[PDB]
């Protein structure tokens, strides 16, 4: 359990790490968000079952229920990015500077 | 409630999945209200004994708390066995 | 910071019963009718006390008891209990369903020879009271004094003096 | 943790003396300054290579090290040669000497004066402040 | 809660599962229930601040349940210890921690 | 550990006919054998150019009802439960607004594929 | 969009700061943070053009991954406690991931560079939804858990709020970046003294909000989001220069409005507990957003800028607008000064 | 501060013990500044609307000052209660904690030697 | 044996840093899937079950939606992979130097804190009901249905409010 | 193992409280082979 928590955390802040330090595509940071909420899950997951309280396993799911619905409008808003300059790339979003 | 039996016979004609579908979902929130076995459901699960029936300390004031399990008190599943 | 009691090996000797889950089960509701009394006071004992260690006496009349019960089996429906329980063995989940045609030769076995009665369905699953002359354990947690609480202070309201006392505005 | 450690050699010993270890201090004060800035700079008006990138930090950190040093050495000289540590004047001769190696640093008249007195009368503060102890981030205590 | 609204109604809508020693389904207790319902009926009414300080027997005693480190370190160390006598040659298990026991029951 | 051993051998069969498939056969490699296939004539370009998603709303869609199957599944440990009135009223609710969910879209013409 | 869907989505809206105000245990805490997110993205981006897009999408992948942050305290303190609620005996770096995260969902300073952008490609009626009603489910979760708040962490973003919101504000010809780094200078002073006196972080908050919700109906009333759109209101809605002039001074804390009233009590308790360096920087930071806003009074109630023929149309109409809200929260948020007492305690 | 004090009601505007305490007067300087506030506020709206400022919508003007009147009075009443339990608190811990607000016998300014300070 | 849980819980690690460096979002959803099943095999380690699986099906719907909207948006004529730029290459390997040395150290310094590599596999399962019955995930991810069936409401709602969002995103 | 380790209470516990406190797997066979050790983690989980 130490040994894992630690593999487990690390495992988090790599897909920070992801998420914080874009490259072109706004898809690939999309995937990171959901490193961290697989990261996020594992760990509850375990906890919860290291513990073994049963009455928090209902909040690992939730997670997942709300991490799809950030997926999805994720990936809607990615659909409206795509349809105004062809694609995804993060360095075309920077109209508001002005 | 002359036009409403064109309508159905209209939609059972040319959209039965839908008629289909909107029945069943109806009738499964009507049958549990009117069945006579409803009330077992929770009955049967209250009497499934998953966890050891810790025993009580008898003081002297458990009139109708069985001494031993096959005495003639306590909860009973006749109910369940000529259900 | 303390050290913790463990009783010596020879502290926790007893006669074992060495026999197989199928033989357990397929002797388990007569047992569970027969073995009652001793069983429920070691029960009332582990989780009155939350100690397995206050109960190495009442764990050694369970075993007393479930001895016995395997001796007058062994004396009296040797051969009836034998066909039944290695039926019982051979399921993988071993259930009672498949046997229910060698469990009513031990059965009758049992009812003529010893006036066993099995217990009816639901029976084994009530909660009885059991009588004992153990001292009923009062700080079974080993808790401390709870600390105290914060006084309360006492009277009734008047109106705030001189008002809001907010710099310059008087009331 | 020691990196504290070393930022509090800095008063263990009273001003004007033990002159060389408060000039290495707050010369590793000031660099971390730069770097600090550096990093906000390059990051948020990145540069158009990547030489030309480190090279700001360089240009900054040593900038910021060089306030730093003129800043703890000019300190410490002015609090021994007119024998009066506990005395905000020698602060404010320091954070001056740090402002004019600012305006030196680049080519700016304008930002030695106002280096000179804003950083002076900060560097007084700061002084004022620990003889009075006066607190950046006190605790809540009602 | 900002809005105690759930203990205004009087309804519970997330205030029954808060901690291990909260009510488990078909009654089965967490890890280290024992420890934490001591750690909360310890700090219950004396405030938080007071609690810090007065219920730090009950709370240390309910980390250590929930993430055994001292116990971790102990039985590091008495391995560790075996470990060094073992490869001297000062010390040979015991049957029973071999691989040999007379199993019980 | 089976379960584990089970596996491994399905994954090494795989892998053993994927050698012999490739060390086994005459090999006569030339550009003109290994250039991509399009009907006989040479490509416009490739194949790695955006390809428009006509079904995107449904893809999405498909994402909202997947974890709206997350929460039925543990419905078979559900009807286990003393408050049977409670487990039925939270899993006919949870039916009906995954039901009511997909009339709106589907009156919204959101299961059509875009034109 | 249709009726159902916004009663759908107005719904959630509403519904994500109520669920995590009423909340005792965190992760329904922190759903409510997810409803709020989830649901104004729609209304961000309603008017589909290439500027709402690009703030919608701005403002999603931002909030996104100060959740997971948010989430990962959540989480961390579980392992550690078995809890879902912070205690008084959560780590200490459990607690700093969480304020990072949440002054990154505020828009606080040094993690505000999203704000500014995100209010300048939205409509007016979704800025002033974002500026203020988006603001009470991050700093009700603070509010909750102010005797844990390192206060250093405090007071430094609190201070960079006050300058960058300052700084920032004053190079501003756009009402709708006007207003976002006003925000971000007064949630420094909301966050400054959180963890001495959360009342006072609640007044600052609501004097804000009435002072911010007419001064967003004003823009509102005739669309005008650059400072030579605002000067043609002598020539527009000539009625509405008494009111916009007293805000934007009660904005900047003059006295006697009731806008002196938060800042003024802020530092009196602050000074309280001896944080004299803190109070001073920020008070004197807290006059730079009065020149701004004197700079935006000289462009319009105090002279008069050229206006143009087509406004003579405009006259010949009939407004509707503003409504009775606009007149009520104009004379609470800058005449209410003589009920000081009344407000703090 | 007072959030978790003993006995406090969640979400309750006024409390029953605030009914111990004096009410505010009707035409109270606080209460009659609402009156004023409300007044103001029908004025400013019709100079919003374009409409007579003080003969248009009396109607709404009276309703704008009863509103004001009405809520500054349940208002008032509770900061009332608000401030009556913040004495309460206070001096109950002084009673509570004698040694740590010891009454203090201040010497007279005949044993007090304040220094002088010539202003020449 | 042992080292049962530290290698999956180490595979998992990689497989966010390879999507850390984000290649080509048809790898980075590669090593989501690889990702999403060796952490559903550390779940099931654990005792775990029907949370293994969830999260396992549910990132295999997860993807392939993903895949489709990469194809059609993110998607450039020489999509990027691990190797395909050396200076990825490099943070990919030196990533995991990086673990090897962190291990190393944090395990040297404390030796039973953090990492005790001393003692992998004593520390799995802490406690057990032996003689349980009723002790599957599932029964307490079904909770929802009875006892924190706000759990359900506030789950549902999310779900059910998405519909409408991404209608009202996507429309025209 | 440990009669020669200044410092040590054999059998000492690290619980404040005196209240029964049951042994983990990793207290109960630390002691033992790793066969047993794995058994206890995976001999249920495993067991197909
Ligand atoms: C089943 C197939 C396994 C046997 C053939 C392996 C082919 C091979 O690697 O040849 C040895 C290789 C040659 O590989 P190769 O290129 O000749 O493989 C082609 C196989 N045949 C000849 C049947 C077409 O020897 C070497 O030079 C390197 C070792
Ligand atoms: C237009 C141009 C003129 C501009 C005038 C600027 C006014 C600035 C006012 C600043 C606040 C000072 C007044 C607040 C105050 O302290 O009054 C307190 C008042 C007390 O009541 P009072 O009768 O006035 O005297 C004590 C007996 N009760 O009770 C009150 O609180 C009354 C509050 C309403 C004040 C009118
Ligand atoms: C603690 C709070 C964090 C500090 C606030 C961070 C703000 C960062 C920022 O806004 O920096 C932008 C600025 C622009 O960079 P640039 O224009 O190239 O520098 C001058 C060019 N001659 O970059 C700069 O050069 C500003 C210098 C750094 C100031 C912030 C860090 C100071 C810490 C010491
Ligand atoms: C805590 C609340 C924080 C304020 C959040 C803002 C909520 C209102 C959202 C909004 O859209 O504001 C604009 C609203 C629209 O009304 P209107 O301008 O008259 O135009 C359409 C009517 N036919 O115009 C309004 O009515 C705004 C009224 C704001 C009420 C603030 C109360 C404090
Ligand atoms: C602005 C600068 C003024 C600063 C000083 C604040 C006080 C001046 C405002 C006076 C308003 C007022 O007091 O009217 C309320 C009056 C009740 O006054 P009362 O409580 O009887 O005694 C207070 C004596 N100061 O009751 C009344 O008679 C008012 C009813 C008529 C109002 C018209
Ligand atoms: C240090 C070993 C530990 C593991 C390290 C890896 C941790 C994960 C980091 C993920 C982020 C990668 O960080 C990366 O930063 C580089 C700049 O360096 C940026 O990348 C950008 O510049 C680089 C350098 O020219 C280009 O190769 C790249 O195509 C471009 O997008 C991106 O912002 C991000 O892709
Ligand atoms: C003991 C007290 C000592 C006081 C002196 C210490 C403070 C010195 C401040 C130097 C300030 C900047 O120093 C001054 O910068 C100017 C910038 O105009 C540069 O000057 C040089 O370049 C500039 C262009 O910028 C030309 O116009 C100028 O003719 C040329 O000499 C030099 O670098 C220096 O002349
Ligand atoms: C009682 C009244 C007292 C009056 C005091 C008069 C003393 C003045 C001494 C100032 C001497 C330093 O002189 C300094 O000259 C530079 C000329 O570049 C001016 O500064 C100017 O040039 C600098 C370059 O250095 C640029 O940043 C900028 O164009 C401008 O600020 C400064 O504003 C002034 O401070
Ligand atoms: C160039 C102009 C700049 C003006 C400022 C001049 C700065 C030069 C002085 C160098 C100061 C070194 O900074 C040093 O920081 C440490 C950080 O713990 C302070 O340390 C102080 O605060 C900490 C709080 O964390 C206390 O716990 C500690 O007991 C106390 O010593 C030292 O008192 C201060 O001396
Ligand atoms: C917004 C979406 C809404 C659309 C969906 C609406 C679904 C509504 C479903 C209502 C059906 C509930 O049906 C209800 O079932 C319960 C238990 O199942 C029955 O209840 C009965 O059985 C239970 C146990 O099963 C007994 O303990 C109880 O005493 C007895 O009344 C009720 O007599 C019946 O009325
Ligand atoms: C704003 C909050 C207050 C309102 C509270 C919510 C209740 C609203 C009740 C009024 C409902 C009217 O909402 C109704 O929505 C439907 C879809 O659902 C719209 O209808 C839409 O779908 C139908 C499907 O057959 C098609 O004709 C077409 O695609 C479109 O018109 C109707 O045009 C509108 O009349
Ligand atoms: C318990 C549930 C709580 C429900 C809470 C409801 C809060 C009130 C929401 C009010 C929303 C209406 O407010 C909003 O008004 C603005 C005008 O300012 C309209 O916005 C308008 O902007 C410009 C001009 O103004 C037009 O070009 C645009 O097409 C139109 O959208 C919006 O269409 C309407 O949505
Ligand atoms: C995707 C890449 C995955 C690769 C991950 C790495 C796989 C290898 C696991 C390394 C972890 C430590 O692996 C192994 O752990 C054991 C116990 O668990 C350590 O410890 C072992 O030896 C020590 C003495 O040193 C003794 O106490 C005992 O025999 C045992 O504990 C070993 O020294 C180490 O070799
Ligand atoms: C306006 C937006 C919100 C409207 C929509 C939400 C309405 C609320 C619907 C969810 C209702 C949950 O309802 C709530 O259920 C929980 C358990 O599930 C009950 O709570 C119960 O929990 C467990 C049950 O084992 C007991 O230990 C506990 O003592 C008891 O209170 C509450 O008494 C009931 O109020």
């Amino acid at each position: 359990m130490p040994s894992t928590f630690f593999n487990l955390t690390m495992a988090f802040s790599l897909s920070l790490l992801g998420t914080l330090m874009f490259r072109s595509h706004l898809m690939s940071t999309l995937l990171c968000l959901e490193g961290m909420v697989l990261s996020l899950f594992i760990m509850t997951s375990v906890t919860s079952l290291n513990s073994n309280s049963m009455s928090s396993m209902p909040i690992p799911i939730t997670i997942l229920v709300f991490a799809a619905c950030e997926a999805a409008v994720g990936l809607a808003l990615l659909v409206k990015v795509s349809n105004t300059y062809g694609t995804d790339y993060v360095q075309n979003l920077n109209l508001l500077q002005c | 409630a002359g036009r409403i039996s064109a309508f159905l016979k209209n939609a059972w004609a040319k959209e039965p999945v839908l008629v289909v579908s909107f029945s069943v979902w109806g009738l499964a929130i009507i049958m549990p209200m009117i069945s006579p076995y409803t009330k077992y459901a929770s009955m049967i699960n209250k009497a499934t004994p998953y966890n050891y029936p810790v025993p009580v300390r008898d003081d002297g004031n458990m009139p109708d708390v069985p001494s031993h399990p096959q005495d003639p008190l306590g909860p009973s599943l006749d109910w369940l066995k000529n259900l | 910071p303390g050290i913790v009691e463990l009783p010596t090996l020879e502290e926790l000797k007893v006669e074992e019963v060495k026999v197989s889950s199928a033989v357990l089960k397929a002797a388990a509701h007569h047992y569970g009718a027969q073995c009652d009394k001793t069983n429920k006071e070691f029960m009332l004992c582990r989780w009155e006390e939350k100690d397995p260690r206050r109960c190495l006496k009442e764990g050694k009349l369970v075993n007393g008891c479930a001895l016995n019960f395997f001796r007058q089996i062994k004396s009296h429906c040797a051969e009836p209990f034998t066909e039944y329980w290695t039926c019982l063995d051979y399921s993988n989940m071993q259930l009672f369903r498949h046997c229910r045609q060698q469990q009513a030769k031990f059965d009758q076995c049992v009812l003529d020879k010893l006036g066993w009665v099995r217990p009816d369905l639901g029976q084994l699953s009530k909660v009885t009271k059991v009588k004992t002359d153990r001292p009923l354990p009062e700080n079974p947690y080993h808790s401390r004094a709870r600390p105290e609480p914060n006084p309360v202070i006492e009277g009734d309201l008047k109106p705030a003096k001189h008002g809001t006392r907010f710099f310059f505005w008087t009331v | 943790a020691m990196v504290k450690r070393f930022f509090e050699s800095y008063h263990e010993v009273p001003d004007g003396t033990q002159c060389h270890r408060k000039t290495y201090i707050t010369t590793a004060l000031g660099g971390i300054c730069g770097i600090i800035g550096s990093a906000y700079s390059v990051s948020l008006n990145p540069a158009d290579s990547t030489l030309e990138a480190v090279a700001r930090v360089g240009r900054y950190t040593f900038t910021a090290a060089a306030i730093g040093a003129m800043f703890g050495l000019t300190t410490c000289v002015s609090a021994q040669v007119r024998e009066k540590p506990d005395d905000p004047l020698n602060y404010f001769i320091g954070g001056c000497a740090g402002g004019l190696t600012l305006g030196a640093r680049t080519h700016s008249y304008g930002t030695a004066a106002m280096g000179c007195v804003y950083m002076g009368t900060a560097a007084a503060l700061f002084k004022i402040g620990k003889l009075e102890g006066w607190e950046l981030f006190p605790t809540p205590k009602v | 809660p900002f809005l105690d609204i759930q203990k205004k109604l009087g309804i519970s809508l997330d205030r029954h599962f808060m901690f291990l020693s909260a009510e488990q389904p078909y009654k089965n207790a967490a890890r280290c229930h024992a420890f934490e319902k001591e750690w909360i009926e310890c700090a219950h009414g004396i405030g938080g601040t007071r609690a810090k300080k007065e219920c730090k027997i009950e709370f240390d005693d309910f980390e250590e349940c929930l993430l055994r480190y001292k116990t971790m370190r102990r039985m590091h160390d008495i391995k560790k210890q075996r470990e060094k006598l073992m490869k001297e040659g000062k010390y040979t298990p015991p049957p029973h921690h071999s691989g040999r026991e007379e199993p019980r029951p | 550990m089976n379960l584990y051993t089970v596996i491994f051998i399905n994954i090494l069969l795989s892998l053993t006919l994927i050698l012999v498939a490739f060390w086994l056969p005459q090999m006569n490699l030339y550009s003109e054998k290994a250039n991509p296939y399009e009907c006989g004539f040479d490509p416009t370009s490739s194949a790695r150019l955006p390809f428009s998603m006509k079904f995107f709303l449904v893809a999405i869609t498909f994402l909202l009802f997947d974890l709206e199957i997350a929460l039925l599944l543990p419905l078979p440990w559900a009807i286990q439960t003393i408050k049977t009135s409670t487990m039925m009223i939270m899993a006919f609710i949870l039916v009906t607004i995954l039901s009511l969910g997909l009339a709106y879209e589907w009156t919204q013409k959101g299961l059509e594929w875009t034109e | 969009m249709n009726p159902i869907t916004l009663a759908i989505i107005y719904f959630t809206i509403f519904l994500g700061p109520v669920i995590t105000m009423s909340s005792t245990n965190l992760m329904l805490m922190w759903v409510g943070l997810e409803f709020s997110l989830l649901a104004i993205i729609p209304m961000l981006i309603n008017k589909k053009n290439p500027r709402s897009t690009e703030a919608a999408t701005k403002y999603f992948v931002t909030q996104a991954t100060a959740s997971m942050i948010i989430l990962l305290a959540i989480v961390l303190n579980y392992k550690q406690l078995g809890t879902w609620m912070f205690q008084q005996q959560t780590n200490g770096l459990i607690l700093n991931m969480t304020l990072m995260a949440l002054s990154m969902k505020l828009g606080l300073a040094p993690f505000h560079f999203w704000l500014p952008e995100v209010t300048q490609g939205i409509p007016l009626h979704m800025g002033l939804i974002l500026l203020t009603w988006q603001k009470i489910a991050p700093l009700s979760i603070l509010i909750q858990i102010y005797p844990l708040l390192n206060s250093t962490i405090i007071l430094m973003l609190a201070i960079t709020s006050i300058f960058m919101g300052a700084w920032g504000g004053l190079n501003q010809t756009q009402m709708r970046k006007i207003m976002a780094y006003s925000s971000i200078a007064h949630m420094g002073w909301m966050l400054a003294i959180l963890p001495y006196n959360p009342s006072l972080t609640l007044l600052n908050l609501m004097i804000y909000i009435i002072l911010t919700a007419p001064m967003f109906m004003a823009l509102m009333l005739n669309n005008s989001m650059t400072i030579n759109s605002i000067s043609l209101l002598w020539n527009k809605t000539p009625a509405m220069l008494t009111m916009i002039s007293l805000m934007l001074l009660s904005l900047g804390g003059l006295p006697p409005l009731t806008g002196f009233l938060p800042k003024w009590i802020i530092i009196t308790e602050l000074m309280k507990n001896n944080c004299l360096i803190m109070a001073t920087l920020m008070a004197m930071m807290a006059l730079l957003n009065l020149f701004f806003y004197t700079r935006l009074i000289y462009s319009t109630s105090l002279t008069m800028f050229p206006t143009n023929n087509n406004s003579k149309m405009m006259t010949h109409q009939t407004k509707t607008k503003p409504n009775l809200m606009f007149s009520t929260l104009a004379i609470m948020s800058t005449m209410t000064l003589p009920l000081a007492p009344q407000l703090i305690t | 501060m007072m959030n978790g004090r003993p006995g406090h009601e969640p979400l309750k505007f006024l409390p029953d013990e605030a009914r111990s305490l004096p009410p505010p007067k009707l035409n109270d300087p606080r209460l009659v500044y609402m009156g004023l506030l409300g007044y103001c506020t029908g004025l400013m709206d019709n100079m919003l609307r374009m409409r007579p400022v003080m003969r248009a919508g009396l109607h709404r003007q009276l309703l704008f000052v009863t509103s004001f009147v009405f809520a500054g009075y349940f208002y008032l009443k509770r900061q009332n209660y608000l401030y009556a339990v913040k004495d309460h608190d206070m001096f109950g811990y002084i009673k509570l904690h004698p040694e740590d607000f010891p009454e203090k016998e201040k010497k007279t300014y005949a044993e007090i030697l304040e220094p002088f300070h010539p202003v020449r | 044996m042992n080292n049962y849980i530290f290698v999956l819980s180490s595979l998992f690690l990689v497989g966010c840093l390879g999507l850390a460096l984000k290649p080509s979002p048809i790898y980075g959803g590669l090593g989501l899937i690889v990702s999403g099943f060796v952490g559903c095999l550390m779940v099931l380690g654990f005792g775990g079950s029907f949370l293994g699986l969830m999260v396992f099906l549910i990132y295999l719907g997860g993807m392939l939606v993903v895949f489709g909207y990469t194809t059609a948006m993110a998607t450039e004529e020489y999509p990027e992979t691990w190797g395909s730029n050396w200076l990825i290459l490099g943070f990919l390997v030196l990533g995991v130097i990086m673990e090897v040395f962190l291990i190393c150290v944090l395990n040297y310094y404390d030796e039973v804190g953090v990492i005790n590599l001393d003692g992998l596999g004593d520390w799995l399962m802490y406690e057990v009901d032996d003689v349980g019955v009723m002790l599957e995930g599932g029964i307490g991810v079904a909770a929802m249905y009875s006892c924190a069936t706000w759990m359900m409401v506030v789950a549902g709602w999310s779900l059910f409010a998405g519909i409408f969002i991404i209608i009202e995103i996507t429309r025209d | 193992i440990m009669k020669d380790v200044p410092n040590w209470k054999v059998g000492e516990s690290v619980f404040h409280t005196t209240r029964w406190v049951p042994p983990l797997i990793g207290e109960m066979y630390g002691l033992r082979t790793k066969e047993e050790m794995s058994n206890a983690n995976f001999g249920f989980t495993w067991y197909t």
